[PDB]
Formats: C-alpha cells, sequence, structure tokens
C-alpha cells in the first residue's frame, strides 16, 4: 500500500478454528426513520 | 458583470424526468428556465 510494507491478521487462519466462542468486532447501527401516510397537494400546479 | 445563473420561475416544470434527475431545459407550458452561461453544473446533487 501506498510505498510502505505491511503485513494482516485473520480469524479464519490456523489458531481460533472451530472454537465454541462468540465471535468478536460485532457493532449495531441503528439509525432514525420516518413513514409518511399520504399528504394530499396543496398547489394546484401539481395536478396539470 | 454577472453571468446569468440557473432558476425556476414556478415549481410545476417537475413533470417529466429519466433515470433519477429532473429534465427541463429551457422551456415549459407556462415558464422559461434561464440556462447557466458558467461551467458551474456541478450543482442539484441527485
Amino acid at each position: 500500500v501506498g510505498d510502505k510494507l505491511v503485513f494482516l491478521e485473520a480469524l479464519e487462519r490456523r489458531v481460533y478454528q472451530a472454537t465454541r466462542v462468540a465471535y468478536p468486532l460485532i457493532g449495531n447501527i441503528d439509525i432514525t426513520f420516518i413513514m409518511p401516510m399520504g399528504v394530499f397537494q396543496a398547489n394546484s400546479m401539481d395536478r396539470y | 458583470e454577472a453571468y446569468p445563473p440557473l432558476c425556476s420561475s414556478d415549481a410545476a416544470m417537475l413533470r417529466t424526468a429519466h433515470a433519477g434527475e429532473t429534465g427541463a431545459d429551457e422551456v415549459h407550458l407556462a415558464q422559461y428556465l434561464i440556462r447557466d452561461a458558467s461551467p458551474l453544473r456541478g450543482c442539484l446533487p441527485l
């Protein structure tokens, strides 16, 4: 990457294999959402 | 001096369009749109 040299690991290597443990790196993301039901038009320019 | 900007004389030209962007160059049923002479067309995000 770029001009340097780096390495990386993983959770699917020989270690941490077939282990009955909770999976790490778990996060929950919640975003507020709005929900209308139908608003009638107020101007007459939207029906022509 | 002042370059002619882009503006809408009313809010009824958004009738016909394609994809996900509104299409109205210079004509309307009862209004008109001034074309932007300046090359600053990187506005109005989708």
